[PDB]
């Protein structure tokens, strides 16, 4: 209410309201920073959900509003501009929501639970002013396609489409983005767009084919069984297998890559993709011949390499260790799997 | 004031002090940095005006750049008058195409993270050094020129002396370290600087061989000795000459032999510059 906004508008401690940057109204703020402020300096709420409820109450009473004047939206947690009291604002400023994903409270893993768990758009578009140092006399602009949501266990995608752009200025802007991402504790690397596509497809290459790493689930079977999760219901069983396979992908540092399908319906023909933390290796789960699809990120060159990407022979060692783990070398996989049985107390 | 030679392990600091200092320069090690409390860093960094960070060009330098950025933040929070210079080292084995790309990559990686930190007011210089060349001496000379508060007066004096006497190039060397205190506004050629550095070697070695009678008398010299003055004429219509300015300084000038026919006027202007330098560097009120 009113006294909460009066405490928010304090010049000494307050909140870090935005400056007089061009295109932005005065008294603008980021929603994530003021949700973090309403956690700490408040009249007695603790979790984020009632902070979102308090900010929704402030939005409904027109104490605050969006920086575009779009007075129809709810309060969205994340990097969303809000000011203190149209669609062209959506084509200028990056606005990424924050996913409040629940932590793994159950010590039993998700492929061994007795019961499976089972607004903003997925992709957003802005128009970028590419030339910012005025190196070129002409007008240059590119369209940027980014993820509308951010998760800490998911990869954040940025796609650039351009015709009227001198590519040196675009490379300077991407290099500045890479420097900012390295300083911010992240890793911005170029990736293949079609890394598991057939040679006849649009995003596929005629001389590229994926490598298959078979997963030996026969050694994990008990005495006299053909299904790995026959104790549970069978109809979720493959999904359980998917989660189990994802668990092995979470042991080797693969992050889920929620790629946006370019106008592709029929969701049984696109498979989940995984990208390593170094950005060197793509990984896809198929489907019947249970295993992994392995692809190399050939777009990662020397100029984007750092200490967080490893050396040039990191992917070969990762391939060797992943092939050894999936073939049950030294009873390693059983040492994983029975440990998951040790979470079934 | 002192000069602190920072950097990481295997960066080349000990070889720099072997070449330059061993023929106040302090070498902090590549470990136990400003986060560690093994030394009183805030007491030392107040009295130190020049900070030099050595960065290996061949090795990876992002951890070195992060250590450099936190050291710059530490010394700016200690005192705002410190000078920061970056010594890109081990460029003897690199090609001519590699040095420019390495300098561009290091400068573009550093000057944008300087704006990302927010300390854009402080000036940070970049130098290309190698112990097998004379570029380390030139880089340390440009470091030393920042610490001397009397640089524009000496530079204007050398400019009007070079314009008046038709002298092509002038340097004010220190003979013990081969580091020039001041030079004129024209650029320093490496081919000129090598022969100007070895001119001091020839003069000091011949004067060490033949300057045995009197010279190093323990009590006092009964007669005041002449200043060491030398003249070398070369075959490419160029004359190098030295005049001893102070007890540790000298002035090597490069002059064409067409303009060295009137060498008496150049000698008179050298004497007037000697009077100017000895009156500047004298203790006063
Ligand atoms: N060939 C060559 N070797 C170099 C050069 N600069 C440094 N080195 C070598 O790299 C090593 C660096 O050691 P250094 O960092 O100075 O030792 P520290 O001061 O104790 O940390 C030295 O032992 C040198 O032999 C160079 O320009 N050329």
């Amino acid at each position: 209410l009113t006294e909460i906004l009066e405490a928010m508008k304090h010049p000494s401690t307050g909140v870090q309201l935005l400056s007089e940057q061009k295109g932005l109204s005065p008294y603008c703020f980021i929603s994530a920073e003021v949700v973090h402020w309403l956690v700490n300096h408040v009249e007695g709420i603790q979790t984020q959900a009632m902070a979102i409820d308090i900010m929704q109450k402030m939005l409904e009473e027109q104490l605050i509003t969006h920086a575009s004047g779009e007075a129809w939206r709810t309060f969205i947690y994340g990097f969303y501009f809000y000011k203190i009291v149209f669609a062209s604002f959506q084509r200028k400023w990056f606005e990424v929501a924050f996913v409040a994903e629940e932590l793994v409270h159950s010590e039993i893993p998700a492929f061994l639970l007795p019961w499976l768990p089972s607004t903003v758009p997925e992709q957003r578009t802005v128009t970028l002013d590419v030339d910012v140092n005025n190196r070129t006399d002409r007008l240059e602009w590119c369209s940027c396609y980014y993820h509308g949501n951010f998760s800490l266990n998911a990869a954040f995608e940025i796609k650039l489409h351009w015709m009227a752009v001198t590519a040196a200025v675009l490379f300077e802007m991407v290099q500045g983005w890479h420097r900012k991402a390295t300083s911010c504790g992240f890793l911005l690397v170029p990736v293949l767009e079609g890394p598991f596509a057939l040679p006849s497809y649009l995003y596929g290459d005629p001389l590229r084919a994926q490598l298959f790493i078979p997963l030996n689930i026969s050694c994990l079977l008990k005495e006299g069984s053909e299904h790995l999760f026959d104790s549970f219901e069978p109809e979720t069983y493959w999904d359980r297998m998917h989660l189990f396979q994802e668990a092995i992908a979470h042991r080797f540092g693969f992050v889920q890559d929620k790629y946006s399908a370019s106008a592709f319906n029929f969701p049984a023909e696109n498979k989940p993709q995984y990208i390593h933390v170094t950005g060197t290796v793509f990984l896809q789960l198929p489907y019947e011949r249970v295993g992994y699809n392995w692809a190399y990120n050939t777009m990662l060159t020397k100029t984007w390499r750092s200490s967080a990407t490893g050396d040039e022979k990191f992917a070969d060692r990762l391939l060797k260790d992943f092939t050894d783990f999936c073939i049950n070398r030294d009873n390693r996989l059983v040492t994983f799997w029975t440990s998951c049985l040790e979470k079934m107390h | 004031r002192k000069i602190i030679l920072m950097g990481l392990r295997r960066s080349g600091k000990s070889s720099i002090q072997k070449v330059v200092f061993y023929k106040s320069v302090w070498d902090f090690p590549g470990q136990v940095d400003v986060f560690d409390a093994a030394f009183d860093f805030e007491s030392i960094f107040t009295q130190v005006g020049a900070l030099i960070f050595v960065i290996d060009a061949q090795d990876d330098y992002l951890d070195a750049l992060a250590r450099l950025h936190v050291t710059v933040a530490r010394v700016v929070t200690i005192n705002p008058n410190i000078c920061i210079e970056v010594f890109i080292h081990k460029v003897d084995g690199l090609s001519d195409e590699f040095k420019i790309d390495t300098q561009r990559d290091i400068q573009q990686r550093t000057q944008d993270e300087l704006a990302d930190i927010g300390l854009e007011n402080v000036p940070i210089s970049f130098h290309l050094t190698s112990i097998f060349d004379h570029s380390i001496f030139e880089a340390f000379s440009r470091v030393i020129q920042k610490l001397i508060p009397q640089l524009p007066t000496l530079e204007n004096l050398l400019n009007i002396f070079c314009s008046n006497s038709l002298v092509e190039k002038a340097y004010l060397f220190d003979v013990l370290s081969k580091i020039y205190v001041a030079t004129d506004s024209s650029p320093v050629d490496v081919q000129s600087y090598e022969i100007c550095s070895d001119f001091i070697d020839v003069i000091l070695d011949i004067g060490s061989i033949y300057g045995r009678s009197s010279q190093l008398k323990p009590g006092h010299s009964p007669e005041i000795l002449d200043e060491t003055s030398s003249v070398i004429r070369l075959s490419n219509d160029l004359v190098l000459f030295l005049r001893e300015m102070n007890q540790y300084l000298a002035l090597i000038c490069i002059v064409r032999a067409d303009n060295f026919e009137k060498s008496g006027l150049i000698e008179y202007n050298v004497q007037c510059l000697q009077t100017a330098i000895q009156s500047i560097f004298s203790p006063r009120t």
